[PDB]
Formats: structure tokens, sequence, C-alpha cells
């Protein structure tokens, strides 16, 4: 797809877009591209646990794509940090 | 990559925090459950043994449980788990099988009782 270079290029629902790409490169055979999308995710979101929203989410919030997205909406917001595009 | 070999040993039982000392010492050891189910079973190499090896811990219903949905789905596929970022370390990011008693000195490659599950960080510090 079309990787975005700011968290505020991206739609809520075309983030969620990435998650599906990512949780698809997630099965495949090898992790070469999974990687590479992974890493894409860690430096736009800029959250410190990185993977981990993915990998390792909290107990306190639904594994799920919307779940990731809420996280990453209040972490960013309380930061004082610029949110998802609004289109 | 490795020689054909039937899988053996026992390993041991296991909490809901199976990983949790992943890495740490000699890591995790194998599930006994996981065990019964791959023992006296052959395999073409121990990257075929690997990948049968988290295919069964993600149909284990008290083991995958303590997985997530993406890990799960990786598992699943025969692809080991990724690891917390922490326990990360350059390319490798997901769990690896760590022989106690290396291939070079007597061997033990199919021997889960020789099998441990460690941290990439851990991986690398014990060598």
């Amino acid at each position: 797809m079309e990787l975005k270079n700011s968290i505020s290029d991206y739609t809520e629902a075309e983030f969620v877009q990435l998650l599906k790409e990512i949780e698809k490169e997630n099965v495949a055979a090898t992790d070469d591209v999974l990687y590479v999308l992974l890493e894409h995710f860690v430096k736009i979101t800029e959250h410190p646990d990185g993977t981990d929203l993915i990998y390792y989410p909290s107990d306190n919030r639904d594994d799920s794509p919307e779940g990731i997205v809420k996280e990453i909406k209040e972490w960013r917001a309380a930061n004082g940090k610029p949110g998802f595009k609004q289109g | 990559r490795n020689k054909p070999g039937k899988a053996t040993g026992k390993g041991k039982p296991v909490n809901n925090k199976w990983l949790n000392n992943a890495g740490k010492d000699l890591g995790s050891p194998v599930p006994d459950r996981i065990a019964n189910k791959l023992r006296d079973k052959e395999f073409k190499s121990f990257d075929d043994f690997r990948k049968k090896f988290w295919e069964e811990v993600s149909k284990d219903p008290e083991l995958s449980k303590q997985f997530s949905r993406n890990n799960n789905d990786r598992m699943k596929v025969g692809k080991a788990p990724q690891t917390r970022t922490q326990d990360v370390s350059g390319k490798r990011r997901s769990f690896e099988l760590h022989h106690e008693k290396p291939i070079s000195q007597n061997g033990g490659v199919y021997d889960m009782d020789n099998i441990s599950v460690v941290t990439p960080k851990r991986a690398i510090d014990i060598h």
C-alpha cells in the first residue's frame, strides 16, 4: 500500500488498513516485508513501547485494530502530539 | 538445513506465564503437553521441527491463551512469536530455540530436553 510519513496523514480508517496489512504479513512465510511495515508503524506512532501495542496489548483494552487505534489516540492526545487526520 | 531425525524427550510442566523466564538462565523449557505431541515423530530438519513446535503451541488451549492474537497467528504458520521490544536484538525480534548442549559437543538436535525458548538478547548474552 501507500505508507504516509506522518500519523497526521492517516485517517483512523486508513491506519486500520495498515494494521490489517501487517496482520497479513504476520502470517506470510517470512518476516522480510513484515519488519519493514513494523518499522514504519513504530516511526509514525512514536509510541515508546513500539510493536508491543500490536503483539503485547494491555488487558485494559481490546486486542484488535480498533483497540490499537484507541490506545494510540489517547497516548498522542495526552502528550500533546498531533492526532489522526479528521478526513 | 540440518539432518532428519525423530523428536524425543519429556520437557516440563509450565504455568500461565510460560515464557516469563525466556532468556534468563536457560530460558523456558519445552512444555510436556507439547512434547507428547511431537515425541517419536520424524522431521526433515531442525527448521521443520521449529515450525511444527510453534504450530503445536498455537493448538494448545492453555498455551495459546498466553499470547496475543497477532502472535497466535504467527505460531499458527510455524513462525516464532515476536518478543517484547525491550528483548529484541537487531533483525532478531522473535523467540529463538536454543540447544543447552550445542550440536558441536555430543549433540541433542531433536531432544526436547536439550531445547529451550530464549529471547534474542539473552540468546546472545549466554554466548
